[PDB]
C-alpha cells in the first residue's frame, strides 16, 4: 500500500545473510528495489535472495578487508552497470568478555568488522556515487550499546559509538554532493535466555525488537522522504536508553 | 494535528489524508482539502473544550503538536509578557495536550520541537527554552506509557523555510540550503508509524545539527 | 578570590536548600563573598551567619527578582557569579495549577534570575552562571513528567544564552545531579555504577568547578555516578 | 601537599601539549607525575619541569602498552592512581581521499591505545585493590564529527563509548572512568592548522579564542581529585561554547 518509493533504487546491503541485515533486504525489495545482497557466507547470502523480480544477485566479501571492500562496489556496478544509491551496513559481529580479561583477539576482530568494516564500504560507495555524479543515502547500523555502553561490550560500544561519528563525518563531506549518510540505534533484537528476560523487563515497552523494525527506519531513510536528514542518528530501542 | 492551518502543522495533515485540523484561528480552509475547530495552547479549558469535540467527531490514535510562536529578542530586552506567552504555548500548550489525550488511547504522539531546543541559539533564548522542555517531557512521559501501547516522540527542524538564505547562512548548512514543511512533515508520519520506537528526538538536520 | 577587596561575588538562589547550602559553605571557604537568598529569611540568615549576606525572595514573581537584585547589587556590589539551585519536584492526575508553579520557579525562575544578571555582567563584561538541571531533564523519568520539562528547558535556555552573551566574556554552564540525599533506592542503587546516592557537597563541588573553568560554557555537566548508562 | 598529594599520576603523551600542561597541572597539586611518550627525548624535557619519571611507550601496542603499566608500578612501588591519556594523532584526509594507513594510523594509537592503557591501567587498580580515576581525553569532534577527520571522528567517538563502558564495569571495585571533550585548543597539534583557518574557527568560537592546554589540565585536575567521587561515566566538554 503506496509502497514502492525505491523502485529506481540500486541497494547495496551487507551482512545480509541473516538477522537485520536479511530483513532489511526484504523492506528493500518489498519497496521494488534492486537489493544487491553481501555477506561473508556466499550461501547465506544467496539465500536472502531466493527470499525475494529486479534480478538480484549475492555477493562475498569481507567487509575488514581493503581489498574486498573495494572489489565489492566495482562487481556492483558491472553487474547492474551502475553504483548502489542505497548503501547499508549491516555487518557485524560481538564478542563480549570483561575489560579485565578482553583479549587483544576480541578488541581487533569488533572493531575490523564494525568499525573499519563500515569504514571501508562508506568509503568506496562515496567514492562510487561521486564520481558518477550520482545522489544516493549512506546507512550505517549502530546499536544503542554503542552511545551508552554496556557490561563486557568494551570492543562493541567502542566500534558502534566510533560509526556515529564516521557517518557525522561523512554527512559532512558529502553534503555537497547530494549524499545523506545516517545512523541507526537499534536496542535488543532477537537475532541468532535468562538474560533475555531480564533485558524485556528493563525495556519500557516491555519486549524485544523484531529485525522487520530495524529495517522500517531504513527504508525511510533511504527514501526520498528524509531527503533533509543527514547527519542524523535515529533510535529503535523502544525506549532503552532514550 | 496542532496548529494545522500554517507552517509544518499544515504539512502533516496533507501527507497524513493522503494516506481534524486544531487551529488558532477558524483553520477550516485546511479542511476543504483533508481528509482526517479552534483552540489556544495556553489555556487548558480551550484544550478540554477541544478534545471533547473528538467523541463527538470522531471518537484519537494520533496526536501532533505543531502549534507554536517564535518571537526573537535578547533576554534583556525580552519581558516577561512574552517569556510566559511562549512557554505556556511551546511547553505547557504540549503538555495539556498529552494529559487530555491520556484519557483515551487505552496510541501515538508526536511533539514538534526544534534544533535550538537542545543545542541553543542566540537571540532565541525563550523559544529555546520552550521546545527544548518538551524534550525531556516526553522522556518522561514515554516511559511512564510505553508499557500502555503508547509512544510519545519528538520531531527537531533544523531552518525551516522556503530555502531564505538568512544574510546567507544557506552556505553553512551542508545540505544545499533550508529544509521545507513537507519533508519535516515525512518525518512525523514516519514515527507515528514506526513501532518500537519511542522517547527519540528525530532531528531533521540537514548537516546543521553538526555545527551551531 | 582576592587577597583584598572581595571582588568574586556570589549569589546563590536557594541557598538554604540542600545544594544551595553545599555551594555557599564550599565558595565560602575558597574566598567568594556570597549571599544565601531564599524563599525563608530566617533560614537564609542563619545560613549567612553559620562577612556575607542574607535575603528573601521568591523566583516565581517577576517583580520580586528585580526588586531582589537590586537589593542584593546595593549591599555587595556587582556580582559576577550566579547558581540557581532553588527548585522543587503522574498522567491526568497533575492539576494545571502544580504545572505552572514548577514551570516559573524552575525554568521561568532560572530565566529571570540570567535576565537581571546580565544587566550588570554585560556592562561589566565579566561573569559566570551556572544553572541547577538534571538527567531528568534529558532522559526522562517515570513520574516525573512535568520535572523534566522544567530542568529540560533549563538546557535549551543556558546554551541559547550562552552563545548569546559569550562575546561578552560570560560563561553559562548547566549540571545534571542524579539522585542526591536532600530535604525502592537499595535495588536502584544496584543498577548505579557507583553503587550509592550523591552526596550534598559533591554536586558543589560540580558547581564551583564549571564557575572557575575559563573556557567552558554552554556545557552540561551531569553527576549521577554513572545513572544516565542505566535508565 | 595540596589537593592530589598522594597520588601518583599515569600520563600519556605527556612529552606535548595538553599531556605536558596536564603534568604540570597535577603536579602543582602535589603529584608525582610519571610522564609517558612516545618520544622519550620530549618525556624527559617534561619531568625537568617538574620523584618524577618518564617512560618510552607505543600505546597502539600491546606489548608496550601492558609493559609500561608494568614499568611504572614496579617503579614506584605503587599502581597509578591518575590515568590520563592524552597520547593522539592526526592524520586527516577527506573520506574520498583516505587511504587505509591514514585510517588505521589514528585508531590504533587513539583509539586502541585509550583502549590498552585503560585496560591495563583497570588491571593493575584491581590487582591491588587500589582506587582511582581514568581519564581518558576524547574530544569535540568525538560527538559532531569534522571534515577530513572521519578517522580522527571515529577515534574519538569511540573514546566515548569505550569509557562509559569502563565506567560501567570498575564501578564496583571504585574506579571512576571520564571522558573530556576539548575544543581547538593552542596546542602544537592545532599548529597544522593554516593560519587563516585558526582565525575562521576563532570566529566561530562563541567565547571568541582558542583554549588553554592549562583549561583542559584544570578539567583533568579536577576529574583526578575527590571532588569529583560522584562523577564517572560522564563527557566534559572544553569547547568553549564550540559545537554546543
Ligand atoms: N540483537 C543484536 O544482535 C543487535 C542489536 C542492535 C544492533 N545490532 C547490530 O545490527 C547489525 C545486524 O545484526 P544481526 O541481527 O544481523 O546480527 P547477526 O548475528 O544476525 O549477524 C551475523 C551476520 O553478519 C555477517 N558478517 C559478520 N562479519 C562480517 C564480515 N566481516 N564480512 C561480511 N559479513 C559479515 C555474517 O555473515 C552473518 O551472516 C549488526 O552489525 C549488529 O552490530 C545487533
Ligand atoms: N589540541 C587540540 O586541539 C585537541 C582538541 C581535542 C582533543 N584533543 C586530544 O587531546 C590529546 C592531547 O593532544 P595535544 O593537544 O597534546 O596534541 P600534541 O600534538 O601536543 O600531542 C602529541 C603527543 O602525543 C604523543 N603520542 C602520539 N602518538 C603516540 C603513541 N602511539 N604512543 C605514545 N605517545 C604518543 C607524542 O609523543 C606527542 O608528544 C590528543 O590525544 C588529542 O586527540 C586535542
Amino acid at each position: 500500500q503506496l509502497q514502492n518509493r525505491l523502485r529506481s533504487a540500486l541497494a547495496l546491503v551487507t551482512g545480509a545473510g541473516s538477522g537485520i541485515g536479511r530483513a532489511v533486504s526484504v523492506r528493500l525489495a518489498g519497496e521494488g528495489a534492486t537489493v544487491a545482497a553481501c555477506d561473508l557466507d556466499r550461501a547465506a547470502a544467496q539465500e536472502t535472495v531466493r527470499l525475494l523480480r529486479g534480478n538480484h544477485a549475492a555477493f562475498q566479501a569481507d567487509v575488514s578487508e581493503a581489498r574486498a571492500a573495494r572489489c565489492l562496489l566495482e562487481q556492483v556496478q558491472a553487474c547492474f552497470s551502475r553504483p548502489p544509491s542505497v548503501v547499508v551496513s549491516c555487518a557485524g559481529i560481538t564478542q563480549d568478555e570483561f575489560l579485565l580479561h578482553m583479549s587483544e583477539d576480541d578488541w581487533d576482530k569488533v572493531i575490523a568488522v564494525n568499525l573499519k568494516g563500515t569504514f571501508l564500504v562508506t568509503q568506496a560507495a562515496a567514492q562510487a556515487l561521486v564520481s558518477n555524479g550520482c545522489r544516493g543515502s549512506i546507512i550505517n547500523i549502530s546499536s544503542i550499546v554503542g552511545k551508552v555502553g554496556n557490561v563486557g561490550q568494551t570492543n562493541y560500544a567502542a566500534s558502534k559509538a566510533g560509526v556515529i561519528g564516521l557517518t557525522q563525518t561523512a554527512a559532512r563531506e558529502l553534503g555537497r554532493h547530494g549524499i545523506r549518510c545516517n545512523s541507526v540505534l537499534p536496542g535488543f533484537i532477537a537475532t541468532p535466555q535468562k538474560v533475555v528476560d531480564k533485558i524485556t523487563e528493563m525495556i519500557p515497552m516491555g519486549h524485544l525488537g523484531d529485525p522487520e523494525d530495524v529495517a522500517d527506519v531504513v527504508a525511510f531513510l533511504a527514501s526520498e522522504d528524509s531527503g533533509y536528514i543527514t547527519g542524523t542518528s535515529v533510535e529503535v530501542t523502544g525506549g532503552l536508553f532514550m | 494535528v496542532f496548529g494545522g492551518s500554517r507552517g509544518i502543522g499544515r504539512a502533516v495533515a496533507q501527507l497524513m489524508a493522503r494516506k481534524a485540523v486544531i487551529a488558532r484561528n477558524l483553520a477550516k480552509a485546511a479542511a476543504g482539502d483533508l481528509g482526517g475547530f479552534s483552540c489556544d495552547v495556553a489555556k487548558e479549558h480551550d484544550v478540554q473544550n477541544t478534545f471533547e469535540e473528538l467523541e463527538k467527531h470522531l471518537g484519537v490514535n494520533f496526536l501532533v503538536n505543531a502549534a507554536g510562536i517564535n518571537r526573537d529578542g535578547l533576554l534583556v530586552r525580552t519581558k516577561t509578557e512574552d517569556m510566559v506567552s511562549q512557554l505556556h504555548t511551546n511547553l505547557l500548550g504540549s503538555m495539556l495536550t498529552c494529559k487530555a489525550a491520556m484519557r483515551t488511547m487505552i496510541g501515538s504522539i508526536v511533539n514538534v520541537g526544534s534544533i535550538v531546543g537542545l543545542k541553543g541559539n542566540s537571540g532565541q533564548s525563550v523559544y529555546s527554552a520552550s521546545k527544548g522542555g518538551l524534550v525531556g517531557f516526553s522522556r518522561a512521559l514515554a516511559k511512564e506509557v510505553a508499557r500502555k501501547k503508547i509512544r510519545v516522540n519528538v520531531v527537531a527542524p533544523g531552518f525551516v523555510h522556503t530555502d531564505m538564505t538568512k544574510e546567507h547562512l544557506k552556505k553553512n548548512i551542508p545540505l544545499g540550503r533550508f529544509g521545507e514543511t513537507i519533508e519535516v512533515a515525512h518525518a512525523v508520519v514516519f514515527l507515528l508509524e514506526s513501532p518500537y520506537i519511542t522517547g527519540h528526538v528525530l532531528v531533521v538536520d540537514g548537516g546543521l545539527q553538526l555545527i551551531l
